[PDB]
């Protein structure tokens, strides 16, 4: 259902968690286009603790991969 | 056990929780207001059945 | 140019991040 940052739930705006079996990723529901998971198409709400199918996993920030200036 | 995904093509599974989630996404409420209350909800339907 | 405005603040979560 939702992926479980550093203490929040990210559910994704378009698309369904799906995993190879070593990596998470985020896809559109109707045709597999696999996607890193990211702040940008995951939304936060709520807390890790109050949805049933959290999977611990990080969630990517592209605000400030390389963007340390 | 596959949502509507029988109905266009050869039936894809998916959980009945996040088949509910997108259901609600379908009508302007968000996928958490499902998760966060999901056990309200099925209590809700288990009622009205 | 609408009516309605209410005079309001709207946080840029980006410059909080953004300390160099
Ligand atoms: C899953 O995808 C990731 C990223 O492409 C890759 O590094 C990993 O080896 C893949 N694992 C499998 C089981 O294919
Ligand atoms: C899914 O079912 C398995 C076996 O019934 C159980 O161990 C697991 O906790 C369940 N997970 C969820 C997300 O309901
Ligand atoms: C995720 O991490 C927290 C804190 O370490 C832990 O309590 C929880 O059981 C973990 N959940 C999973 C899915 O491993
Ligand atoms: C609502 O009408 C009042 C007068 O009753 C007016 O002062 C106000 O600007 C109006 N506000 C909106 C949202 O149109
Ligand atoms: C908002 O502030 C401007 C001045 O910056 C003022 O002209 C305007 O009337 C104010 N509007 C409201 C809703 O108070």
């Amino acid at each position: 259902p939702a992926i479980c940052h550093d203490g929040k739930a990210h559910f994704p705006r378009e698309g369904v968690f799906v995993s190879n079996g070593t990596h998470w990723f985020v896809t559109q529901r109707n045709f597999y286009e696999p996607q890193i998971i990211t702040t940008d198409n995951t939304f936060v709400s709520g807390n890790c603790d109050v949805v049933i199918g959290i999977v611990n996993n990080t969630v990517y920030d592209p605000l400030q991969p390389e963007l340390d200036s | 056990t596959s949502g509507w995904t029988f109905g266009a093509g050869a039936a894809l599974q998916i959980p009945f929780a996040m088949q509910m989630a997108y259901r609600f996404n379908g009508i302007g409420v968000t996928q958490n207001v499902l998760y966060e209350n999901q056990k309200l909800i099925a209590n809700q339907f288990n009622s009205a059945i």
